[PDB]
């Protein structure tokens, strides 16, 4: 059972990837 | 109740409940107070650099 | 479970639980932060 975590964007904690678009599921998002 | 400056650690949280912080704190440096230093014996170029 | 810069509050505490703050902070202040080669005449208006 996938559990479900929230996220708010504000760099440095979560920001975009520069190919994000490209990208999929946890691997589009990085940061602290 | 334990009301003392008990450090928030792993084990003890895994043996007792802890609240959230009531004062934040961590490792610093302490010196000697700088104080003023004897002159030297050569002191009167300092006004100019080298 | 969110993971967020989500500020510790009593009103969010006693509505939600919150675990040790793993990142501490506080209100700080932010400021904006060479002689000139004739700089010996200053003294001296010209």
């Amino acid at each position: 059972k996938t559990v479900v975590v929230t996220t708010i964007l504000e760099s440095p904690y979560v920001m975009m990837k520069k190919n994000h678009e490209m990208l999929e599921g946890n691997e589009r998002y990085e940061g602290y | 109740i334990a009301i003392a400056p008990l450090t928030i650690t792993l084990v003890r949280e895994e043996v007792i409940d802890f609240s959230k912080p009531f004062m934040s704190l961590g490792i610093s440096i302490m010196i000697k107070k700088p104080q003023k230093s004897k002159p030297g014996v050569f002191s009167f170029l300092d006004p100019l650099a080298y």
